[PDB]
C-alpha cells in the first residue's frame, strides 16, 4: 500500500496515517460491538 | 455485588442499631432458603433477627437468652 500510494503519487505517510486511523475506526466499531454485547457493564466485566 | 462488578455495589447498606453501640456480628447466618429472615449473633447473645427485602433493613428485632457470643448457628 506504500508503493500503491506512490503510484497514486501522494506521499505514503498520508496513506499510512489513513490506514492507522482506519484501524482506529474499526477498533471503535468493535468497541461499539462491546457496547452491543455488554452495553456498559464491560468496564467491570471480566472479559470486558 | 454482581458476578463481575467489583466496583459497583449491587446492594450495599448497613444494619445498625439506634444507639452508638458498635454492632458486632457473631457467626451471623443467611436466611434458610433465602427467606430474607437472616440472623445476626452478637457478643452479649443479642440475636438480631431481621429481614432483607423491602424497607426491612437496620435492626428488625432481637432476643437474648445468654451473654455469650453465638459462634455457631444454623437457620434451618
Amino acid at each position: 500500500a506504500c508503493k500503491m500510494s506512490h503510484v497514486r503519487d501522494l506521499p505514503p505517510v498520508s496513506g499510512s496515517i489513513i490506514w492507522a486511523k482506519q484501524i482506529d475506526r474499526q477498533l471503535t466499531a468493535y468497541m461499539k460491538r462491546v457496547e452491543d454485547v455488554l452495553g456498559k457493564g464491560w468496564e467491570n466485566h471480566v472479559e470486558g | 455485588w454482581s458476578l463481575d462488578m467489583l466496583s459497583h455495589p449491587q446492594d450495599s447498606m448497613e444494619l445498625v442499631h439506634k444507639q452508638s453501640k458498635a454492632v458486632a456480628v457473631t457467626s451471623m447466618s443467611f436466611p434458610v432458603g433465602d427467606v430474607n429472615n437472616f440472623v445476626v449473633g452478637s457478643e452479649e447473645g443479642s440475636v438480631y433477627t431481621a429481614c432483607r427485602h423491602g424497607s426491612k433493613a437496620g435492626i428488625s428485632e432481637m432476643f437474648e437468652g445468654h451473654q455469650g457470643p453465638i459462634t455457631g448457628i444454623h437457620c434451618h
